[PDB]
DNA sequence: TAATAGATTAGAGCCGTTTA
């Protein structure tokens, strides 16, 4: 089970990106169940493999695939191993440039089940995405977009708002999966088209970021989507603004060449290098680029 | 009753400037922003692995279609996406020959002695695992 | 200018196509210009014989291997033979419009 | 009449042919060879033709 | 310490490739 991840926090002290492709994924035709079609059918996405591969491929050979101001999005996770905070930061360069770096070295909370952050380890986490945006874009942020998988207790909220400096807001969501509403459509035989969102209220609502699209005329998200339920329960911001960095998230998966993921990617991003670097042993500076991980 | 607003879906840059909401067709249209100039493809497997790497990565020159290409964007091919050569005969392969640790050690020292030891360079590692 | 002829096993004996290459091979011979018309060889199936007769004669351009190559192919050709600021915002405001018109997020109730 | 021609197995002999091609144009010495100068979409044989008995 | 709930949350696996 713990392969892939152990290898890759052993490949981190030196910086070396790697593909890790199985050996049933590239010539899928010769490993069959034995009594008909092979284990792995990639008959139907093949291309589209041959897609995804490629772009990942490309990414970890130092190219930037495709791109997306004075916002850092960073997306922070919490890893069971103690606990283990986690983030993945982007940013818009003077010059155009989308710098989607990581937020690595992670902040344990010793509590068993207490997914927050504590004082002094949030104050150092923000602080360290702070040097990082002064060190790419020359100023401090002028937005920090702090987002997770889990709500937000006060007093580490206190730590937030007490290392930021000023000229300096931040406002904290929380987006959460397979929240019980499966909404339908009554016409069609198809879902409701990606892109659409109900406001449940000023704070908390719903985003459809998986379903029908147009321009492929077929659904993200097979049977019905799940909504992921956004809610701006700390910070203040208005949320058809926060709605559209959501979906915006939702466009920068590197690690596969499809139209959009139903999670934002910095979450994803950043649970994923976490469970690499919980795989193994404690390692100083990791690489912190997601070439190394993803 | 409730009304469901719609968001603008948000546009990925591509090269040229040109944007697009599909990031398959908008890199087989324009392309990557910044070109390298190709992926010294590094592999670490088998012989077996060895082959079916080199056959697959010929096979990405040339153009696999989906299926449904309306649903999923077909491949053009590799060099005709990205603008990069990734041909399989210029590739640094390495053959090999507590499980988990030292079947993780066996790619670590051998990808090491590689990187550390050999000349030749690698722009990333395809570790081609068994089955 | 130029009459590219895409030469797969479908393409290259289909009377729409085997059409707009006779009326191609007239106008050439109208223009006396013998860099006209050029087959872009696309199937692997379809070798170099089993042609058609009119475009057996002519010199292909390679795209059964590495599109991108025969894409290459095509532009040093076109320069060579003279074919007549490039900018790809037309193709960006183009694509849209004939490859997605049944697909867009048009403006009605639900 | 003033040209230099070199013939070759197409598939497998191109590297030498194309160097020495292109050493010879870097002396000065017009070339013809099928693989650098015998134009897309064109009667390759005819022109092969043209070339040996015209310009050689 | 055990239990019964809601609310969050986290991990793992597992099949299909998104109706033309
Ligand atoms: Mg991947």
């Amino acid at each position: 089970a713990q392969f892939h991840d152990q290898l890759k926090a052993r490949l981190l002290e030196h910086t070396i990106p790697t593909q890790i492709l199985r050996e049933s994924t590239l010539a899928w035709r010769d490993f069959k169940n034995t009594f008909g079609a092979p284990i792995r059918d990639f008959s139907k996405i093949e291309g589209h493999l041959a897609w995804t591969i490629s772009t990942a491929a490309y990414y970890k050979a130092g190219g930037k695939p495709w791109k997306l101001p004075g916002v850092c999005y960073l997306g922070l996770v919490y890893k069971k191993i103690q606990n283990a905070c986690c983030a993945a930061q982007m940013f818009l360069d003077n010059g155009d440039g989308t710098v989607f770096k990581g937020e690595v070295g992670p902040w344990y909370n010793p509590e068993k089940g207490e997914y927050h952050l504590k004082p002094k380890e949030a104050k150092a986490l923000l602080t360290q995405a702070l040097e990082s945006y002064k060190e790419q874009n020359k100023s401090y942020p002028k937005e920090v977009f702090i987002h997770a998988r889990t709500r937000f207790n006060d007093e580490e909220w206190n730590a937030f708002n007490e290392v930021t400096p000023k000229n300096t807001n931040l406002v904290g969501v929380t987006i959460t999966k397979s929240k019980p509403l499966k909404l339908y459509k009554t016409e069609g035989a198809f879902p409701i088209m990606r892109g659409n969102a109900y406001i449940v209220d000023e704070k908390k609502a719903f985003l459809w970021t998986l379903g029908f699209v147009p321009k492929l005329q077929s659904t993200l998200s097979m049977e019905v989507p799940n909504p992921i339920f956004i809610e701006i329960n700390k910070g203040e911001a208005e949320i058809q603004q926060v709605l559209k960095d959501i979906l915006a998230l939702t466009k920068l998966n590197y690690n596969a060449c499809i139209y959009a993921d139903g999670e934002p990617v910095t979450l994803r991003f950043a649970n994923k290098i976490g469970e690499i670097l919980t795989a193994s042993t404690e390692i100083k500076t990791p690489p912190l680029a997601f070439k190394y991980y993803i | 009753m409730k009304e469901l607003i719609y968001i603008e879906e948000p546009s990925i840059l591509f090269a040229h400037g040109q944007k697009c909401t599909d990031p398959r067709d908008g890199l087989a249209l324009f392309g990557p922003l910044n070109q390298i100039y190709g992926i010294k493809s590094g592999v670490v497997g088998t012989q077996k692995g060895l082959q079916i790497f080199k056959s697959y990565l010929d096979k990405i020159q040339k153009p696999i279609y989906n299926h449904n290409n309306i649903t999923r964007p077909m491949f053009p091919g590799f060099e005709a996406v990205f603008g990069c050569k990734w041909e399989s005969q210029n590739i640094v392969f390495k053959e090999i020959t507590k499980r988990t640790y030292d079947l993780v050690t066996l790619f670590n020292d051998k990808i090491i002695t590689a990187n550390k030891n050999d000349e030749e360079r690698v722009d990333v590692w395809f570790v081609i695992v068994p089955e | 200018c130029k009459f590219l002829i895409v030469s797969s096993t479908a393409g290259n004996k289909r009377e729409g196509v085997l059409k707009e290459l006779a009326v191609a091979t007239k106008v050439k011979k109208h223009l006396q210009d013998d860099m006209f018309i050029i087959p872009l060889a696309i199937d692997e199936n379809l070798s170099y014989d089993d042609i058609n007769i009119e475009i057996v004669r002519l010199n292909a351009i390679d795209f059964k291997k590495s599109w991108a190559k025969g894409l290459q192919d095509l532009l040093d050709a076109f320069e060579k033979q003279n074919v007549p600021p490039p900018d790809h915002s037309k193709s960006n405001l183009l694509y849209q419009q004939i490859f997605l018109h049944d697909k867009q997020a048009i403006e009605k109730e639900e | 009449r003033n040209k230099i021609f070199i013939s070759h197995a197409t598939p497998e002999d191109d590297d030498f042919t194309r160097w020495l091609s292109l050493k010879l144009i870097g002396l000065g010495y017009e070339v013809w060879c099928d693989i650098l100068f015998l134009d897309k979409g064109v009667d390759f044989w005819s022109t092969i033709e043209k070339e040996i008995r015209e310009n050689t």
